[PDB]
RNA sequence: AUUAUAAUAUAAUCAGUUCAUGGGUUUGACAAUAACCUAAUUUUAAUGAACAUGUAACAAUGCACUGAUUUAUACUAAAUAAAAAAAUAAAAUAUUUAAAAUCAAAUAUAUAUAUAUUUGUUAAUAGAUAAUAUACGGAUCUUAAUAAUAAGAAUUAUUUA
């Protein structure tokens, strides 16, 4: 299918930081609302993610958005982990990786962590390993900045030039 | 400089250069790896 | 090719023009040739400076988004393709210089190793372990300043010229391995040997 | 500007435990830049029992300061099989898969190896048999 | 051939592992020796349940490539990418340097295309080196729009008049 819905999948793997991604099946509706609230804090909505076209979306990187014409079968397999999810996945329109943003999301996630199924770390801006995700959790990105898009970004104007005489 | 007919790059930090009609092998790490083709 | 294809961003204060030379010169290789006709200029706040360039190259100035592109008449021609990546990079460097300015910090390392502005900026005297006095005149465009005696700064609009000058300055005493000792241009490093 | 930096963790050749200053390991924490005395109060609360000061890999993790999170692991991986038994791997003493699984339960009983599945611990147990003079019976 | 339209750029270099042995010293690299295996969070005890297909364990994606170091640590570190009007063609790792084979072109026979014969597969530099004096026989020869009636090998390879 792909089309616009795979564009929402692209929204999950955009810029900025902090992502969600959890199995749609067995997802507490109260927790789901709280997850939506967590994305609403930065502005956004939960987006359902299904496989078959999700693997196609992951297959093509920085390429023209695929649509119904594009077929999962017509695309080559090779990478066997192309479908990261094992079924229906409900993920808020979150961004990349940020411990500060995920902290609140984790609190909601931890409450019903048994019910939902988290998505394993998938290489995004940097290589992400599901097996080594423990190390990635212990060593995440620097969350010193919280403004992200607003301010900082490119208007941070950091004139480091010479700092040692 | 080791001036010689054979001029192979030893380590990964070695790099081959073509100047003055001569193959030079300079190196960023080990200074012993400097060579010149004749 | 991959470099030359990258489009150059311009801020309204800076203007990248192009026009034919007064007396075009031709570089003659063994088989191939290269006729220098056009003359690109990069005028801006800090200064203005130019690049003499071949005929096959030409700009593509767009009004929208401040982008300009550079292309050659034949990318499959090897020499042209090689030139293309150079010229684009050169004009980017010029843009950077005119808007921001190029910089070259030299830190002196050693007992009594230091620089001094002798002729009111026009001659960088350098004292680096020599009975005879050492130094050289600053070129036109280059402005030198010394925050400390042991830490000199060279500044200019041309990235080529400033960094050449810095290299020349260093050449009086490059860093020794045994003691990290000499003249270090920008982020320069040296693997120190064991004393023994 | 602040980001996950680096500090230190004391263990060198895997150390022991039982809570004490430890010669010159405590001073080695001094080389790291932290003491090792009052930690033994909490460390004793984390180091004792029937085992005679078991050398559970001293996980002496250090924060960017004296304040530090000090821990350990399951009874010395190899020692588990060594204690149970007092070519295939290192042959010698052979540990039945049942006893291997029992040792896996002990390893998984410890919170550190609780995350490690008993099946995966059984595979790790074969590894200790491969290293120390032990054998794992299929 | 294989892997290709998915690399320099990019962090992290980890789960047996600290590989095992010996070993003052050795966790990468001390020499010897060995060389593949687990780990898939959101959550745990000293005298018993393969280990389950969970939509997937598996994945060498490293016996830290390799130094480093007293040995480790530090430390680079196989995992590997961003970036594709797609292949038709501009990736790597090699082997290769061939018309035998295969293929194309052609001859010859029966000839609505049957066999047989023949032809078709690398370049430059370095290596370079003595004694009256440079010595392709000498001059000298590699071409450039603008621009002459007008030059454009005078070298090598295969050929024409």
């Amino acid at each position: 299918r792909k089309t616009f819905l795979i564009d929402t999948y692209k929204h999950l793997m955009e810029n900025s930081s902090m992502i969600f991604f959890v199995h749609y099946n067995n997802l507490s509706k109260t927790e789901d609302h709280h997850f939506r609230f967590k994305i609403k804090q930065t502005g956004g909505k939960l987006t359902k993610v299904r496989n078959n076209l999700f693997e196609v979306y992951l297959r093509n990187s920085h390429l023209p958005d695929p649509c119904g014409f594009v077929k999962r079968k017509e695309q080559n397999w090779k990478h066997p982990l192309l479908p990261l999810l094992k079924g229906p996945t409900a993920t808020i329109t979150y961004e990349d990786t940020n411990p500060q943003q995920v902290a609140k999301l984790l609190k909601v996630l931890q409450s019903a962590q048994d019910k939902l199924m988290v998505i394993g770390a998938k290489v995004e801006n940097e290589v992400l390993n599901v097996e080594k995700i423990n190390t990635f959790k212990t060593l995440p990105t620097k969350p010193e900045m919280q403004s992200q898009l607003v301010s900082v970004l490119q208007m941070l104007s950091g004139l480091g030039l010479v700092r040692t005489l | 400089f080791k001036v010689r007919t054979s001029v192979k790059k030893f380590c990964s930090d070695c790099y081959l250069v073509r100047r003055k009609g001569r193959v030079y092998i300079y190196c960023k790490s080990n200074k012993k790896h400097k060579q010149r083709q004749g | 090719s991959q470099v030359g294809s990258l489009p150059l961003y311009i801020s309204p204060e800076v203007q990248v023009s192009i026009n034919a030379l007064s007396m075009p010169r031709i570089i003659r290789k063994g088989r191939t040739s290269m006729n220098i006709s056009q003359n690109i200029t990069v005028k801006g706040p800090k200064g203005e400076l130019s690049v003499e360039v071949p005929d096959f190259l030409h700009l593509d100035k767009d009004e929208k988004h401040g982008k300009i592109n550079v292309t050659v008449q034949n990318s499959e021609d090897k020499h042209q393709r090689s030139m293309w990546g150079t010229v684009r990079s050169l004009i980017n460097n010029h843009i950077i210089g005119v808007t921001e300015g190029h910089l070259a910090v030299l830190r002196f390392v050693g007992t009594g190793y230091r620089a001094q502005l002798e002729n009111d900026g026009k001659f960088v005297n350098v004292k680096v372990g020599a009975s005879i006095k050492q130094g050289l005149d600053v070129p036109e465009g280059i402005v030198v300043k010394t925050p400390a005696p042991t830490s000199l700064i060279i500044e200019g609009c041309n990235k080529q010229q400033v960094l050449l000058f810095a290299a020349k300055l260093r050449k009086f005493h490059p860093p020794e391995p045994y003691k990290g000792k000499g003249i270090y241009v920008n982020d320069e490093t040296i693997k120190l040997k064991d004393k023994k | 500007m602040s980001q996950a930096a680096k500090n230190v963790i004391v263990k060198l050749i895997v150390g022991a435990g039982q809570a004490a200053p430890s010669p010159p390991v405590g001073p080695a924490l001094g080389s790291k830049g932290i003491k090792a005395i009052d930690f033994c109060k909490e460390f004793n609360a984390r180091s004792a029992n029937y085992q005679p000061g078991v050398p559970v890999p001293v996980l002496i993790t250090i924060k960017p300061d004296r304040t530090f999170t000090f821990e350990m692991k399951s009874p010395p991986t190899g020692y588990l099989l060594l204690k149970a038994l007092k070519g295939p791997t290192r042959a010698l003493g052979e540990l039945s898969l049942k006893h291997v699984y029992e040792i896996a339960k002990i390893k998984k009983s410890d919170e550190r190896h609780s995350l490690l599945e008993m099946e995966g611990i059984v595979k790790s147990i074969v590894g200790v048999a491969k290293s120390m003079g032990i054998k794992v019976v299929p």
